[PDB]
């Protein structure tokens, strides 16, 4: 996150981190034992923290748990990264309490002009690297589709939103895929991509997932 | 195998965070980079004696 701010502690209780060794993607929990995230953020061996707040220090509150499955979505694209979006089961579930918890799917696609809240532990700079030890936060708006388009001519699909400010300034960047876009309390997006950090005329855009929660909920339901 | 290693680092366009290795052509030598995920080039190897042995 490029020009946020640090999130109150456990006041975004449903962000998770996927670790293999290291931080490299963010999730979301979207019940007691699954979590959802990005499918470019695919490992075979993938643990799930819980209860992060200092990525970097043991604080008492986190519970550990390894990647017991790891779905992709059938139609996932690596080159238009169309359909970009993968479920996590969990080995067990999770203890859930004041600092872990679940986010709502959406009841419906959020329209333009909504305002979000964004939040990972990606880099915080457009040039050079600094990777903060706690969870960032940035608050900002659904673009129109239009706009979207017109800033990536010819790769936004049906599957894709735009999210940000076409000033340049603030937005997501590397280590915050597969993290959580909430908009009025329900999951309407997934950090994937953009061109730079916070770049002018270069917006985040995020996998739709209205879209997808028939497939989420199907997919529970079969394992 | 020298096309691959000359070709400049990139990140790509994805947001995770994937610690990589490329072979820098001036100082004739492996560096650590970060990879996004997605896209990027083939100067790209998860380690630096992998990198070394293609490159180097």
């Amino acid at each position: 996150i490029v020009g946020g701010y640090t999130c109150q502690e456990n006041s975004v209780p449903y962000q998770v981190s996927l670790n293999s060794g290291y931080h490299f993607c963010g999730g979301s929990l979207i019940n007691d034992q699954w979590v959802v995230s990005a499918a470019h953020c695919y490992k075979s061996r993938i643990q799930v923290r819980l209860g992060e707040h200092n990525i970097n220090v043991l604080e008492g509150n986190e519970q550990f748990v390894n990647a017991a499955k790891i779905i992709k979505h059938p139609n996932f694209d690596r080159k238009t990264l169309n359909n970009d979006i993968m479920l996590i089961k969990l080995s067990s579930p999770v203890k859930l309490n004041a600092r872990v918890a679940t986010v709502a799917l959406p009841s419906s696609c959020a329209p333009a002009g909504t305002q979000c809240l964004i939040s990972g532990w990606g880099n915080t700079l457009s040039s050079g690297v600094n990777e903060p030890d706690l969870l960032q936060c940035l608050d900002a708006p659904l673009l129109p589709q239009a706009d979207c388009e017109a800033s990536y001519p010819g790769k936004i699909t049906d599957n894709m939103v735009c999210v940000g400010f076409l000033e340049g300034g603030k937005g997501s960047c590397q280590g915050d895929s597969g993290g959580p876009v909430v908009c009025n309390g329900e999951l309407q997006g997934i950090v994937s991509w953009g061109y730079g950090c916070a770049l002018p005329d270069n917006p985040d855009v995020y996998t739709k997932v209205c879209n997808y929660v028939d497939w989420i909920q199907d997919t529970i339901a079969a394992n | 195998v020298r096309e691959v290693c000359s070709e400049q680092a990139e990140t790509g366009p994805c947001r995770a965070m994937i610690s990589r290795w490329y072979f820098d052509v001036t100082e004739g030598k492996c560096a650590p980079f970060f990879y996004g995920g997605c896209g990027g080039n083939r100067n790209n190897f998860d380690t630096e004696e992998y990198c070394m042995a293609v490159c180097g």
